[PDB]
């Protein structure tokens, strides 16, 4: 804003502060905070300026070398923006696979469509996995972009008192942005939520003027209050737009009492790292005329050894990558 | 467009998709005037519209049907080659990171399966038609969708003869702004399902973003073809090339009978002397059974990205 | 016999009063016996005299020409030997895939191998497809010899008084063969068998110069006895050299049962059409210490096109095949 | 062949596969003086020699082993390229109906694994090796395992420039009948996996069956491969050509564990106020868990077959 020239784009551009993806020669991923005048260790494959790379699109192979060494355009990496694709692949590079609860890109992809997530939508989820499923709705809906116009909302249910969305601190997200298109709300707040009595009988606010101390106390009691009243907006006869899940709670008492609160004819997705598990679910729905045609689906993707005349499949990688059940909100006559 | 954002009530004129059964989804316009047949029975539009959507409809001699907005993946269900499914395209969203953000070039537009799932998320999307007559229909269709109105130009072009520009002149449906003689395309991501997508590759420098990642994805159902497309993608300086498949399958969820040896020696014993499932009357066992024909192959993935201006703002960078 | 010439081999070539398999145009399968001075309908793809194509090679296609047609080397049609392999394929296409438990030909293939299949082994093995786990076995262990001199038997237990292996009318087989390396056994018979005693208490036997009718009540009341007998032998301590199994009874109750019977060291192997029914039985196995390490196996095979420039796998299959649950029986200390 | 038939009891001298975990199956020749150690203990084999084969062997500071009886399919587990697992392997031999009556011939040997798999019920395997010191390797391995006595035959040759005929002079283990100058091979199943299978082919009209089926495999593992294959087995008369792949998936029995809505609950009610699995004092859930890494690729299979004498004896039969 102090600069006369338009800012660098973030989304297309290497730009300072960005939390940014490093790929190795090794092939395995690396989170990179670009603080401007600082230096990068890769270890083994060197170190190197911050502000070296800051203006290429993204992208570019870099190489390092040495007369902290220089960089020039091709030992080596790669600079890549942090999308939900890439931070999945950082926590699988890392060893975190069974913190994602061992969901894939394709699985992932699968389920941003099933569910038909949209920049305008209000979608209901729940994520275990520290906020990789919020990640994956978010940057389908706005696509990193800290002033989109968009209106949607992701309203997340979760297990504690607060939410675990740790991950969204690689995010590149705006203080503001996460306020508001991202709602926490517990399971005991989502399910027997605040009257407005109760919440009354706490604080009812003052028909502005006040300062100092007085201003601040009382500010701290309105933003209590607004958060109850958040609550009461998003648990009455509010309909949500779809329900995407990513939990290891059991879904077959769980699932029916969260599709109450969603819309006629929206999309359900429940993620889940073992079919027995969707298996009993899908029973459940059955018998349930709210909900149509639950569906097991499975989706794998297979990559080839892709340089001419040695052309073949990956001859071994990981299993899993879950499975998805789908279905919709309907209303029985 | 009547497939983006979220109807509450189903009105006179709306396109739905009424759902029969699992394999059965058709596309229905309301108009109080109509009946919708099945094999089951007969459903009058007056006796739907202005219910909610997603209403289960009931007639006697009960028969039902589930009335629907449409969305990309229930469309794609209910058309009847050409036709990319939802894994793939799924797949293929996520891969090059669609969203708002994405200006995308499709060649061709096929059945519109991935037409329409590109509008939902995308910033625009050209899509380019070689057949004049499946141009006609596909523009009738996008308009009467409402996806010309919103994100979406469709163009009449043989791309691998012709290249992608789009100019006052040509037969497409963009609308051209103030000053406007020809279209900025900007590509961030293209798409080619074509039988010869080498022979597009090199028109595309022409239109795709000079200052960013720039993803493409080829579909091609042989081989033989992913061999020369990755020749010709080396060759106009497209990396990080890498061919994938994407295999999907579903799953039914059953019920085998539970038998035991208990019960078969009692029938021996006896002998010796001388159904629907889930039936109470037994005991049942829940088993997923996967579906009866499975797509054990749609076409090869092959994914390359480019970057045009290597380069940076030296000296703005120093600012 | 009554020929001076040797015989035609029925395993490599096409001979008289041999079922046999034909490929249509269609690619479908058809059997066929091949009764001497008779004809063969192939509906719209024409008919043909069986003395036409005798003393062939298998795997040739002949086409069916007019001037009941004239056949010579290539509408048409191809010959080939009865194979456990294509008795599957053909009951597939007959559309008896539920009858055969959804089984694929790459699981009986699997089943065989980690099931250790000899010539000289005894195995125990229950079938419920009517005799087509049966077939595979004897197939493997004689290659359709009914001259074979090896001594391997398999033991068929069943649910009903008789065991159904209806599918062995196809597999020339001789009776006297069926009669040397099949034997059968009830459930009940094989859990609770009938005493010495209980047995003899019904018959014993004379000290041969027996004839009439006196010879012909006699050696009836014989054959059952020698039936009883056998049942004795086989339900000692005889001890088994491998267990194979193709039913839907309920497997945790029932193989440990089965498996006390089968010697230290020796394979065990369910087929199942489900895997939710091999994961019970698995973890069922995993607190029993005389099985070592169930395992449950899938195989999936995925044909190509396979023409030279245009090559790629087949778009559309179908789905299924079956698992394996694989382990082996040991001896705890 | 110590593969082959049913031992009871584990004796001195006897070749052992001795199980130690999933992944850790060791070959041990049993020796009353020798001990074998794993990474829990030590096991004396005077405490093993005498006991039933399939027999758990305990130690106290208790840990334990179970000593097995070899089989291929457990001999293929234990060892550490070329080498056929069971999937690919069982699955060719059921498609090529391999039984007493079939002459295989293998090229290459390779690890062997394959070799021991055809040995258990082939009537002859007839095995080529073009490395001299694997040949020697293999020979002295074949040998004591007892295959070389029993229905396998190993030769060191470069079968693409030489071809497949066992002469008297050649180095070979077979062993020469009377007035044998020459095996005659007589091959109705073939396997080939080697680097350039097409160069092999043409040499196979000399050793192949001419009255019967002769049935082919080829194992490769790129396409291009796969292609020069297709078009030499066209040109050499092969038919009825098919390539596939197998693939094969391992799963785990697993518990995940059952968290109740209601239990959740309860715990942000007390908080308002303000583990090994099978666990009993928990419910769990059967659940199957896949293998961590998969094969997800070990070669194509190119399935072929030719008859060579494409006639019958026309008065025979008139007999």
């Amino acid at each position: 804003h102090h600069h006369s020239q338009d800012p660098m784009n973030a989304l297309t551009t290497i730009d300072f502060n960005q939390h940014v993806i490093v790929r190795l020669p090794s092939k395995n991923y690396k989170i990179v905070e670009l603080k401007p005048n600082t230096s990068v260790s890769l270890g083994k494959f060197g170190a190197f300026e911050v502000n070296d790379i800051i203006g290429y699109p993204f992208g570019l192979t870099f190489e390092i070398y040495y007369d902290i060494g220089k960089v020039r355009l091709l030992k080596y990496f790669t600079v890549e923006y942090l999308s939900s694709s890439n931070l999945l692949q950082f926590l699988i590079d890392k060893g975190d696979i069974q913190r994602v609860l061992d969901m894939s890109q394709e699985s992932m992809g699968m389920l941003l469509n099933l569910a038909n997530i949209q920049s305008e939508g209000n979608y209901l989820c729940m994520d275990e996995t520290g906020g990789l499923l919020v990640y994956f709705l978010l940057e389908r809906m706005f696509g990193g972009d800290n002033e989109s116009k968009s209106k949607g909302k992701v309203i997340v249910i979760h297990e504690n008192e607060h939410a675990n969305l740790d991950l969204l601190k690689f995010a590149n997200y705006s203080e503001k942005f996460i306020k508001e298109h991202v709602h926490t709300i517990s399971l005991l707040d989502f399910f027997e939520p605040p009257t407005l009595q109760e919440i009354q009988s706490r604080f009812t606010p003052l028909p502005r003027a006040l300062k100092g101390g007085k201003k601040n106390s009382y500010y701290r009691k309105l933003r209590w209050y607004n958060t109850q009243w958040q609550i009461l907006e998003l648990t009455g006869e509010f309909l949500y737009d779809g329900l995407v899940m990513a939990t290891t709670l059991h879904l077959p008492t769980l699932v029916p009492k969260l599709a109450e609160k969603i819309h006629g004819s929206r999309p359900i997705v429940c993620y889940g790292q073992f079919k027995e598990t969707l298996l009993e679910l899908a029973h459940t729905l059955y018998s349930d005329l709210r909900f149509l045609a639950p569906s097991i689906l499975e989706t794998r993707c297979r990559p080839y050894q892709s340089i001419r005349g040695k052309l073949h499949p990956l001859m071994t990688m990981k299993g899993g990558g879950g499975y998805l059940m789908w279905c919709h909100r309907v209303i029985p006559a | 467009n009547c497939f983006s954002g979220y109807k509450d009530l189903i009105k006179e004129g709306d396109l739905t998709l009424i759902w029969v059964s699992r394999d059965n989804i058709k596309p229905v316009r309301m108009h109080s005037e109509e009946v919708f047949n099945t094999r089951y029975g007969s459903f009058p539009h007056k006796d739907i519209i202005g219910k909610p959507y997603g209403s289960q409809i009931a007639i006697r001699t009960f028969a039902f049907v589930h009335v629907l907005q449409p969305t990309p993946e229930l469309w794609t269900l209910s058309l009847p080659t050409q036709i990319v499914y939802t894994p793939d395209s799924s797949y293929i969203m996520q891969r090059l990171n669609c969203s708002p953000h994405s200006r995308v070039i499709e060649a061709g537009t096929g059945s519109g399966s991935f037409s329409h799932a590109f509008a939902r998320s995308v910033g625009h999307l050209f899509s380019f038609e070689f057949h004049h007559i499946r141009y006609e229909q596909a523009l009738e269709e996008f308009k009467e969708h409402g996806l010309i109105d919103d994100n979406v130009t469709i163009t009449h072009r043989d791309v691998c003869q012709g290249g992608f520009l789009i100019k006052k002149g040509d037969t497409t449906s963009y609308e051209f702004g103030n000053n406007e003689t020809a279209a900025s395309l900007n590509a961030n991501v293209v798409f080619l399902d074509l039988p010869a997508p080498w022979d597009a590759i090199p028109h595309l420098d022409s239109v795709i973003s000079v200052d960013e990642k720039v993803g493409l994805c080829c579909f091609s159902p042989c081989i033989e073809q992913v061999d020369k497309t990755l020749d010709v993608l080396e060759k106009y300086g497209w990396t990080d090339v890498e061919m994938v498949e994407i295999q999907g399958r579903q799953y039914e969820s059953r019920r085998q009978m539970v038998r035991s040896l208990n019960d078969a020696l009692e029938r021996l014993r006896d002998i010796k002397r001388h159904i629907k499932e889930g039936d109470s009357n037994y005991k049942w066992k829940e088993v997923t059974k996967m579906e009866a024909e499975i797509k054990s192959h749609t076409s090869y993935l092959t994914f390359a990205f480019k970057v045009v201006n290597r380069s940076r703002d030296d000296e703005k960078v120093n600012e």
